[PDB]
DNA sequence: ATCAATATCCACCTGCAGATTCTACCAAAAGTGTATTTGGAAACTGCTCCATCAAAAGGCATGTTCAGCTGAATTCAGCTGAACATGCCTTTTGATGGAGCAGTTTCCAAATACACTTTTGGTAGAATCTGCAGGTGGATATTGAT
DNA sequence: ATCAATATCCACCTGCAGATTCTACCAAAAGTGTATTTGGAAACTGCTCCATCAAAAGGCATGTTCAGCTGAATTCAGCTGAACATGCCTTTTGATGGAGCAGTTTCCAAATACACTTTTGGTAGAATCTGCAGGTGGATATTGA
């Protein structure tokens, strides 16, 4: 009966309501915003495993580490520009070396 | 006590890739990102509310907010998990 | 303490950034941002802790400043 | 003797280090900076050894950041190697001064 | 219908007066005080609750103000602006 | 009789208002008596060290009415002042004078 | 009303030069000019964008000053003299 | 003569001239359709208040005018005293709107 | 462009321990049932403000000429910084132990929150002012040709 | 070494658009009487955090050689600035119609407030496990001949 799965998610709405409450962004919070913002949340998760695992199985690793998350971020045009401003920890960065310092 | 989202994204990291699995502190650098987004949808999302003399939040300001905190294709499919988990929640 | 920073991790550095030829003077220079650096960010960080009023700093005081600066950090 | 011409290696350490993520600087040294940084603010502090690294891991990524940006400027300038001159441009550019 | 609309316009007159009793103020240079001043009101206050929300306080204290104060405010500036309010609520409390 | 909380402290700007606006602003659930008195002073004096840098400036140029232009040269000279208004721009403010060293003749 | 079409056209090159005057600039190569342009209509774009997104949420027509203003904060370019 | 001013003369005094003036150097009415038909194909029929358009210009004019600075910078940098986009492009690149 | 002789990477291989993940269970929350407040959607409608259009006009944007001088190309070489074999000591790391000290309780006096009622302090028109914007002119440079 | 040639500077001028004042209401502080919390304030732990203390071994500091990178100096093809001539269209000014904010009212659908009953998610052990880490053996990438 848990309302997470009412909206059928893994992440718990009940969690996000309850961070809402205690967060001080709003006066009242609407029963729709918790399930939404968890939701879209699930997604984002969703979205950045997949990819590491993709850097991970690419990596011929079964178990993802920050290299792995990095390297996915950073390819991932839209992804960098959401994270942009973060900084992973042992993320390291995406091997690139200009054309002009290879030998000619 | 001590609570984090690190059960939470292990389930939703076995459905896309039940074969792999995430070490401790790549776990902390989802759960960092989670909250992050958590506190900058919120974030704006309560700026909307404010902005517009309202005293409550609903759904629709933590959409709005969505389109302005993410681009292009992120910011659709994200919008549309939002909607749809939400259409699903109320049904 | 400054001089901690050796001129051949400086150069692992800029390695790591992409450099691949470094004038001598950078090594000087290299470590002089850095204690900027440190300075701006421990600064506002300690300042969280007094005001915590602990004795100890957290790995969260320091993510809390760099959030502050912009430099925001994950997996802390 | 077999002698490596002149910027082999440099490219040899460039691709090396890229594809390990380790810290590079030496962790006692720069923990011993750190806290006498700290002092200054404040005296007799304590830090977790956590929070130690979340400082190291911030430098690097923002020293090896700079140096990315500093290469561009330095490659701009028609030059291949980077200097002091190039370092306060980008940051002079980021709105560091 | 009369909607009315109150900006910080009166109380930056009179501290211009304070400074210099010749001098006056136009009505886009107004604008851009009451901007300021809004800024401002707005990074102590967002700063103050992070303070507050990151040690479990559910109150903001006139102490959190100050120590956002220290870290939202540069060098000397930051000491003047320390000085006046302290001694403000020093006053006010005192009172 | 009745008397002004600002008077109290002895402030221009508003402790009532500052006090109300961070009550309805949602920073905080609890907002202490000497927060809204505290914070009042330091936009205050904030205010008027923009006031008096500026106040030169249209002296320095023969003008008795402050315009926004004086605000964005008292603003940019003091290095202080420019730092915490670094990503902010003023309407109007135009730019400090300043040609680069090598573009000058010779 | 009139269709509005290739307008990024009406940001000139002596207004391009002047812009580049004021900001210290004494020679100025050619393909600056549309290069300029290029940037000037990312950033309406991207500032318009958000503007307007305020506006959608309000339900409103028009676009207020304000909705300009929050716009410009979020991209970290804060404006002060119009709506706070 | 005709008289006349050596090269660089006349941009100089340019330079020293707008520095000093604070009015906006693109032209309203332009600027304003430019606004207006970007605008318009986020969203059809939109209105503008005056002050809103104003806003939009205030912002885009100072940004252009501080990216032109920072490309100065890089043109001087580069030993050259003529800014190209080979600079504007570089700087934006540091600024970070696009790396 | 090979030939050849270094030094490097680079898969194929393979062994246990530092991590991961799985278990086994208990306070903390989340979910429920009821009972109330209330925020703001819907329904007018006053009425600024925005869109438009007509007109005259000169501020300026365009195009073209010309040729000054900057950007780009070359060439040279003095000397800075990579590559290295060398010799040595500060960083590693690993417990070991003691204690400064985060983190919990448990009351509670001081400080806040609320709920209503007065009481001014502001804000939005008017009535009155007055810097200064927009011109004019000489005095004062600053430039660029000889 | 000169000097017209032109643009830049500074003070004087003067109505008027943009202040400064001047006033009446009334939205919201201020004053009071209670009804709750809140964050300390002593006591006390269990711990993370200093301190040594102790060997070794990478990792750092150095003095050497010289390869080729950065600067300086020389050139000159032609890109871009300075001037004019032309006449297009952005400005100014003002008038109107009416789309569409915004202030009011009205009141259900929705969110908040407890009192409990349940279920879950964080912990601390308990039972697996992917890689770190070396260790060959074999093209590969460099460089000199
Ligand atoms: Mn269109």
């Amino acid at each position: 009966k848990t309302r997470s799965s009412r909206a059928g998610l893994q992440f718990p709405v009940g969690r996000v309501h309850r961070l809402l409450r205690k967060g001080n962004y709003s006066e009242r919070v609407g029963a729709g915003a918790p399930v939404y913002l968890a939701a879209v949340l699930e997604y984002l998760t969703a979205e950045i495993l997949e990819l590491a695992g993709n850097a991970a199985r690419d990596n011929k690793k079964t178990r993802i580490i920050p290299r792995h998350l990095q390297l996915a971020i950073r390819n991932d045009e839209e992804l960098n520009k959401l994270l942009g401003r973060v900084t992973i920890a042992q993320g390291g960065v995406l091997p690139n070396i200009q054309a002009v310092l290879l030998p000619k | 006590r001590k609570e984090s989202y690190s059960i939470y994204v292990y389930k939703v990291l076995k459905q896309v890739h039940p074969d792999t699995g995430i070490s401790s502190k790549a776990m902390g650098i989802m759960n960092s990102f989670v909250n992050d987004i958590f506190e900058r949808i919120a974030g704006e999302a309560s700026r909307l509310a404010h902005y517009n003399k309202r005293s409550t939040i609903t759904s629709r300001e933590i959409q709005t907010a969505v389109r302005l905190l993410l681009p292009g294709e992120l910011a659709k499919h994200a919008v549309s998990e939002g909607t749809k988990a939400v259409t699903k929640y109320t049904s | 303490n400054i001089q901690g920073i050796t001129k051949p991790a400086i150069r692992r550095l800029a390695r790591r950034g992409g450099v691949k030829r470094i004038s001598g003077l950078i090594y000087e220079e290299t470590r002089g941002v850095l204690k900027v650096f440190l300075e701006n960010v421990i600064r506002d960080a300690v300042t969280y802790t007094e005001h915590a009023k602990r004795k100890t700093v957290t790995a969260m005081d320091v993510v809390y400043a760099l959030k502050r600066q912009g430099r925001t950090l994950y997996g802390f | 003797p077999h002698r490596y011409r002149p910027g082999t290696v440099a490219l040899r350490e460039i691709r090396r280090y890229q594809k390990s993520t380790e810290l590079l600087i030496r962790k006692l040294p720069f923990q011993r900076l750190v806290r006498e940084i700290a002092q200054d603010f404040k005296t007799d502090l304590r830090f977790q050894s956590s929070a130690v690294m979340a400082l190291q891991e911030a430098c690097e990524a923002y020293l090896v950041g700079l140096f990315e940006d500093t290469n561009l400027c330095a490659i701009h300038a028609k030059r291949v190697t980077i200097m002091p001159k190039d370092i306060q441009l980008a940051r002079r550019i980021r709105g560091e001064r």
